[PDB]
Order: structure tokens, then C-alpha cells, then sequence
């Protein structure tokens, strides 16, 4: 799903800062995304990431 | 970068260092000076990057420990992204950076000269990989700029390599059939500066590749000479 697989950094070999939601934790965090591909558990802020997956605010 | 070594200052005069802001100051991407105001790198480099206000290009860089506060630095004016570009891995993975000044080139910053259709009996032998990159899968930027040694792999022998993407001949790829030396992440934008005669050339810009030095596994780059046509026009005003 959106909010369960796993942070996926992708082919490419950039440095991007993103968020992730962790099952685990049960709360978004960081990760270094590659620049392109990886999946949709993928997000510009911890704070967005919140927004999807996070849990009743 | 995987299975290389560390460079000397002013080894890479065209290598740079770019840089965000947001959400806090670090190492991006490589890039390769080709005007004095002029920075081609890769297109997926921004991903997300919304305002190139965030940006900062720091030329004549070893070790990214001489970055600081009061280190010089060139603003970024500018973003082109090729009008094509939609996933790195299909291609066009290309970019200009506009710096808002000129650079005074140096021992320790100049262009590298640009891959030219005209060019006779081009045989690249002499291939180098650039970038602060990781030395590992799962890693972290390194402080000193590290050089590897990379031989060219045909396309077809790339396309084979990768069963699951569609190498094209817009891409080049480099590496060893046992792997061991390639680019990884954090050396994206960055150059593979090959010599011709006596001349450095930028063939390609580090765009992808399946892990990072896997056997059989080469990196793939942005194939520059296929998009001189589409440099000097956007360098052009």
C-alpha cells in the first residue's frame, strides 16, 4: 500500500530528504531518497506524511 | 563513489558541489562547470526543489569540510530542466544551473569542454567517475571528492545488463563486468570526464544504476553528446 511499504531510495543516485511512514514506529520519518522510481510511501514532509499515514490528529 | 580513491586538489577543476538549504545545508549533487556561468547536472537532482533560492554551487571544493558560513558560494538563478524529462531512468535526465554571477576560472575551477557529433575516431579509454557519493550501499557523503577509474560498456552489453529498463542511446554506461568501482548516491549531476587527445570531455552525467558497484550491474549516465544541440541553445539567451 501507500502507507506500508517499505522507504525505498531508488536507482538513482541523488541526496533527497524525505519522509516515509514507519508501521513499526507508527510515525513518519526520514530517509534519503535516490531522485526518481522508489513507491508511493514517499513524501516532502513529515507533516504530509502525517497527513496520509499518521494516525487521528 | 565505490572502489576509487581520494582526489588531489585541483584534480577535477569542473567538479562542484551543490548544495541546499532547505531543510537544512547539504551535499545534493555533483555537477560540471561548463560556462562560467553555466553548471550542467542531472534533472532529478531537484526533485522536489521548488525555488532555486534554496540552491548554493560551491566551485573548488576538496573536502566538504571547507564549507562553512563564510565560504563563498554561487547563487543559483535559474533551473532548466529538459522539456522531456520524466523519469531518470527512461532519460533525459538533464539540467542547467543558471548562476546569478560569472566564475573566474582558476587552477581550481574551469570548464570542461563539451563532447562534439564532429568529432573524429572517438574512443574513450581513459574514463573518470567523480563525486562525494557514497562508498557503499547505505553509506554517507564523504568529505574528500573520490575518483574512480570506469571502462565504457557498450550499449548493447548495458542492455543487457539491465532487463528490466530500456537502455537507450541517449544513456551510456560504465563499468566493470565484476563490478566493484562505480558511482553511488550523492554523486548524481556529477561528471564522467573521459580524455580524447589530450582533452577532457564530459561524455556523461551520473544519472542511475541498480545498487551501486554490482557485478554485471554497470552505472548508467546521461549521454552528453546527445544533448549538445539542447545546451547551447538553453545557454544561449
Amino acid at each position: 500500500e501507500v502507507c506500508s511499504e517499505q522507504a525505498e531510495t531508488g536507482p538513482c543516485r541523488a541526496m533527497i530528504s524525505r519522509w516515509y511512514f514507519d508501521v513499526t514506529e507508527g510515525k513518519c520519518a526520514p530517509f534519503f531518497y535516490g531522485g526518481c522510481g522508489g513507491n508511493r510511501n514517499n513524501f516532502d514532509t513529515e507533516e504530509y506524511c502525517m497527513a496520509v499515514c499518521g494516525s487521528a490528529i | 563513489i565505490v572502489g576509487g580513491t581520494a582526489s588531489v586538489r585541483g584534480e577535477w577543476p569542473w567538479q562542484v558541489t551543490l548544495h541546499t538549504t532547505s531543510p537544512t545545508q547539504r551535499h545534493l549533487c555533483g555537477g560540471s562547470i561548463i560556462g562560467n556561468q553555466w553548471i550542467l547536472t542531472a534533472a532529478h537532482c531537484f526533485y522536489g526543489v521548488e525555488s532555486p533560492k534554496i540552491l548554493r554551487v560551491y566551485s573548488g571544493i576538496l573536502n566538504q569540510a571547507e564549507i562553512k558560513e563564510d565560504t563563498s558560494f554561487f547563487g543559483v538563478q535559474e533551473i532548466i530542466i529538459h522539456d522531456q524529462y520524466k523519469m531518470a531512468e527512461s532519460g533525459y535526465d538533464i539540467a542547467l544551473l543558471k548562476l546569478e554571477t560569472t566564475v573566474n576560472y582558476a587552477d581550481s575551477q574551469r570548464p570542461i569542454s563539451l563532447p562534439s557529433k564532429g568529432d573524429r575516431n572517438v574512443i574513450y579509454t581513459d574514463c573518470w567517475v567523480t563525486g562525494w557519493g557514497y562508498r557503499k550501499l547505505r553509506d554517507k557523503i564523504q568529505n574528500t571528492l573520490q575518483k574512480a577509474k570506469i571502462p565504457l560498456v557498450t550499449n548493447e552489453e548495458c542492455q543487457k545488463r539491465y532487463r528490466g529498463h530500456k537502455i537507450t542511446h541517449k544513456m551510456i554506461c560504465a563499468g566493470y563486468r565484476e563490478g566493484g568501482k562505480d558511482a553511488c548516491k550523492g554523486d548524481s549531476g556529477g561528471p564522467l570526464s573521459c580524455k580524447h587527445n589530450e582533452v577532457w570531455h564530459l561524455v556523461g552525467i551520473t544519472s542511475w544504476g541498480e545498487g551501486c558497484a554490482q557485478r554485471e550491474r554497470p552505472g548508467v549516465y546521461t549521454n552528453v553528446v546527445e544533448y549538445v544541440d539542447w545546451i547551447l541553445e538553453k545557454t544561449q539567451a
